[PDB]
This record gives C-alpha cells, sequence and structure tokens, in this order.
C-alpha cells in the first residue's frame, strides 16, 4: 500500500530482510478505533491475514519482522497504550520553535521582509501569542491568518490571548466572506469523533450537509482537505481543527450532544482521548464573546455546559493519582483557555495542593 | 593454457565487466576449463548475457557455480529458458544465496526434472 505504483513489488526478496528495514509508524495515537494492548494471537508470519491492531501490536512488539527497526510518533497521551509494547525503546522529545526559530519561520512563510517583518512585530508584541507558536502548528495558523488578512488588507491584527481564539479567529477570516454550512462541517467532525472516523468518503460529507459545493469552499480556503495522492479521503487539515470543530457542536443552536457523556470517556484510546475537544469546549464557553460565527454559538448552552464543565473540574482535580487523565497542569490548561476569573477562581479553589511539572 | 582445469575467483569484485573479459577468453575454442567458480563477485543483470553465452558456447565447461550475488529475478529465467539445448553444463549451477521469485523456483524445478544429466542445480530452497 505504501509502495511504488507496482501492486505486486517483490515482497518475498530482500523485503523480507530484518535489519534492514525501519519501518515508520506515524501517529500512533491516531490508530482510530480501541486498541487492546493484550490480544491472544500475537499474528506471527507476516503473510497470515489478521485484524489491524494484531497486526500493528505484532510488528510494535517485535514478534513481526523481528530484529527489524521500528520508529514510532505518538501524542505523549497515548504513551499509556504504548508503553506496554516496546520492551527496550529510546525515548525522542519533540520540542518547538525557540525563539530564533519563531522568527526563521516567519521570514520563510512569508514571500518577502515587507510582510515578513510587520508579521514578525505583530505577534512578539502579543507576548501570548509569540509564546504560543512555539507550536509549528500555532505559527502556521496566525501565518495564514495573517496571509488571508493581507489579501483584504485590513488590519493585520493578532489579538488573540488562547488556542481557542487563534481558532476562532482563524475561521472567522476564513468563513465569514460557509456561514450557513458551519453546523454540517461541525456535525461531520462529532461524528468523526465520536464514531473513530478521520478520513471521510464523499458520501460522509453529502450525509452531513456538506455536498460538492461547499466542500470545495473549504478545499480553496484552506480549512478542509481531499487527499488526492491516489485518494478519495475528506479530512480536516489537522486533528487538532477537527476536535475543535467538534467542541462547537456541542455549543451550536449526530452522537449525543451530550458533554456529560463526552467528558465521561475522556480520559480513553478510543476517542482520541478528545484532549483539544474539551480544551476548545472550555475556551469556547465564556460569556466574552462577540460576532463573526462566535454569535451563531448557543449562549443557553453555555450557561448549561458551564455548570458541568465546573462539576467536571472539581471531580478530577481531587484525583492524586498519576498517569490519569487531566493531570493538574492539563486542567490549569483548560482554564487558562477560559479566561474568566469568575469560573477560574471558583474551580481554582478546588485544588488544595498542585503538583506540576 | 589448455591444462587450466578448475579456476575459481569467488570473493573478486570482478563486476560484470570482468566477466565479459573472462568469457571473451572462455569462448575460445580450445579453452578446457570444466569448473568456473563466481560467488559473490558483485555482479549484476548485465553478465547474464554473457554468462548465457558462456552456458551455451564453452563445449569444455561442466560446472558454473555462480554464488552469492545480484545475478538478477529476470537474468535467470534466461538461463532456465537455454540450459535446454543440448547444454553441456553438469554440474553445480549456482544460484545459492539468491532471492528468486515463485514463477522463477518453478522453472528451476522443472528444469531439474526435465534435464536430470543436471545433477543439482542448488536453489535456496
Amino acid at each position: 500500500m505504501s509502495c511504488c505504483p507496482d501492486p505486486n513489488p517483490p515482497i518475498h526478496k530482500i523485503v523480507r530482510k530484518p535489519s534492514r528495514i525501519l519501518f515508520l509508524m506515524d501517529g500512533f495515537d491516531e490508530l482510530q478505533g480501541a486498541f487492546d494492548e493484550h490480544i491472544g494471537p500475537l499474528c506471527t508470519d507476516w503473510q497470515k491475514a489478521e485484524r489491524g491492531d494484531i497486526l500493528l501490536s505484532s510488528l510494535i512488539r517485535k514478534k513481526l519482522l523481528p530484529e527489524a527497526s521500528l520508529l514510532i510518533t505518538t501524542r505523549p497521551v497515548a504513551l499509556e497504550k504504548l508503553q506496554h509494547l516496546l520492551d527496550h525503546p529510546r525515548h525522542v522529545e519533540i520540542l518547538g520553535f525557540s525563539e530564533a526559530k519563531r522568527k526563521e519561520y516567519f521570514f520563510k512563510y512569508f514571500s518577502d521582509e515587507a510582510q515578513a517583518r510587520a508579521a514578525f512585530s505583530l505577534i512578539q508584541e502579543n507576548e501570548v501569542l509569540f509564546t504560543m507558536c512555539f507550536i509549528p502548528l500555532v505559527c502556521w495558523i496566525v501565518c495564514t491568518g495573517l496571509k488571508q488578512q493581507m489579501e483584504s488588507g485590513k488590519s493585520l491584527a493578532q489579538t488573540s490571548k488562547t488556542t481557542t481564539a487563534v481558532y476562532v479567529f482563524f475561521l472567522s477570516s476564513l468563513l465569514q466572506p460557509l456561514c450557513a454550512h458551519l453546523w454540517g462541517l461541525c456535525s461531520l467532525a462529532a461524528d468523526g469523533i465520536w464514531n473513530q472516523k478521520i478520513l471521510f468518503e464523499e458520501s460522509d460529507l453529502r450525509n452531513h450537509g456538506l455536498q460538492k459545493a461547499d466542500v470545495s469552499a473549504f478545499l480553496r480556503m484552506n480549512l478542509f482537505q481531499k487527499e488526492v495522492d491516489c485518494e478519495k479521503f475528506y479530512s480536516f487539515i489537522h486533528m487538532t481543527f477537527q476536535e475543535f470543530f467538534a467542541a462547537m457542536y456541542y455549543l451550536l443552536e449526530l452522537p449525543s450532544r451530550d458533554v456529560t457523556v463526552l467528558l465521561e470517556n475522556y480520559g480513553k484510546f478510543e476517542k482520541g482521548y478528545l484532549i483539544f475537544v474539551v480544551r476548545f469546549l472550555f475556551g469556547l464557553v465564556n460569556q466574552e464573546r462577540t460576532s463573526y460565527l462566535e454569535k451563531k454559538l448557543s449562549c443557553k448552552i453555555s450557561q448549561q455546559i458551564r455548570l458541568e464543565l465546573l462539576k467536571w473540574i472539581e471531580v478530577k482535580a481531587k484525583a492524586k493519582k498519576l498517569q490519569i487523565q487531566p493531570s493538574q497542569l492539563e486542567l490549569f490548561y483548560c482554564l487558562y483557555e477560559m479566561q474568566e476569573e469568575d469560573f477560574v477562581q471558583r474551580a481554582m479553589d478546588y485544588f488544595p495542593k498542585i503538583e506540576i511539572n | 593454457n589448455q591444462n587450466l582445469t578448475h579456476l575459481y575467483l569467488r570473493g573478486n569484485t570482478l563486476g560484470d565487466k570482468g566477466i565479459k573479459l573472462l568469457c571473451e577468453g572462455l569462448l575460445h575454442p580450445d579453452c578446457k576449463l570444466q569448473v568456473l567458480e563466481l560467488d559473490n563477485c558483485n555482479l549484476t543483470s548485465h553478465c547474464c548475457w554473457d554468462l548465457s553465452t558462456l552456458l551455451t558456447s564453452s563445449q569444455s565447461l561442466r560446472k558454473l557455480s555462480l554464488g552469492n550475488n545480484d545475478l538478477g529475478d529476470l537474468g535467470v529465467m534466461m538461463f532456465c529458458e537455454v540450459l535446454k539445448q543440448q547444454s553441456c553444463l553438469l554440474q553445480n549451477l549456482g544460484l545459492s544465496e539468491m532471492y528468486f521469485n515463485y514463477e522463477t523456483k518453478s522453472a528451476l524445478e522443472t528444469l531439474q526434472e526435465e534435464k536430470p544429466e543436471l545433477t543439482v542445480v542448488f536453489e535456496p530452497s
């Protein structure tokens, strides 16, 4: 599947010889579906057909093609379900951009200094966004947002203070010029998160109200991707966006729309841990809101959800366990996004002891 | 030298050009070499033409031990086809320590059965 166009490559030749082969298992955490680290068979004998979880597990455990090398990329949260299959791994952590590299990114992204310098200053002046631009995705989103602002020549202002604000900002400048189909896109994302789907067929888009005409709008206004690498699988340009859209779904106005149930399944591989779904849900549930898509978000629901979110924090903050869902600092990220002192202070009163790293 | 009956060059990085030049000698009507051993000699697909020529041209050669080299999956198929026309090769044909596909192994097995005068070919299994 991952080889040259020839459907019958030399699988039975040197391709069977281990130690000269390295696998790149990119996105362990994106393996949609339950992943059982404890299985019956260990699918030895590569030619034997078996389920994907078993096949991957067998490769991961070095039972399939033993002595072969294996590189795995993953979100650190998913290590909970991966560390049981590594035995003797070398763990490498990926760190974001340093101040020097943030600067290089901006100058490489923009066509010339005339705009790159403006972009750099506009962001550098914003302590929060500059710090957030630690992440390649965030600086990309901000740069893309600026590029769109440059095309219109409106202002290039970048005043966002949260992760949510960046994502909301990005859509505001993208969909406002669409607004009538945002619900369908949000529904699609929510369905995907709950039904363990990242890659969508055109049939799935149509079934959520997005058929060709609006879908193309998202492909043009870099929001949503088609996967045209000899395929026809639509998806969000990044998993963080899919989680963002799912989060908005719960707050608009078909999995359930029950946030309590959503939260109950937070600390689980099956749903992708819902880390950004909740982080965004918190940022979105606010009173300090404005227009441009935000006004289409349900205020009445936000008030109903806010209460349950506060209860959720109290219940989880109470836990003193390690390698558990929101390990203190994660709750702080949620509260950081929801920049409203009334809520945050009430929530923080449930943290008599703070243990963070 | 008509007294030279065995020549062992295995391990020498002769290359394809090397085989070409050796063949010019081996194809000479007075050459009496019976056994030529060529294990890993840094060989490739090209030399198969010259080796094929050798297999059917020389009336003296009896054993040609091509070993651990990338002879080629198609290259060996030429050997399979030509070693039917009353070839004088009777012994080890080499092809050991070399990965072949299904059709190739079948052809080599067929050759072994149809031409029993060829003692053993010696595939990897």
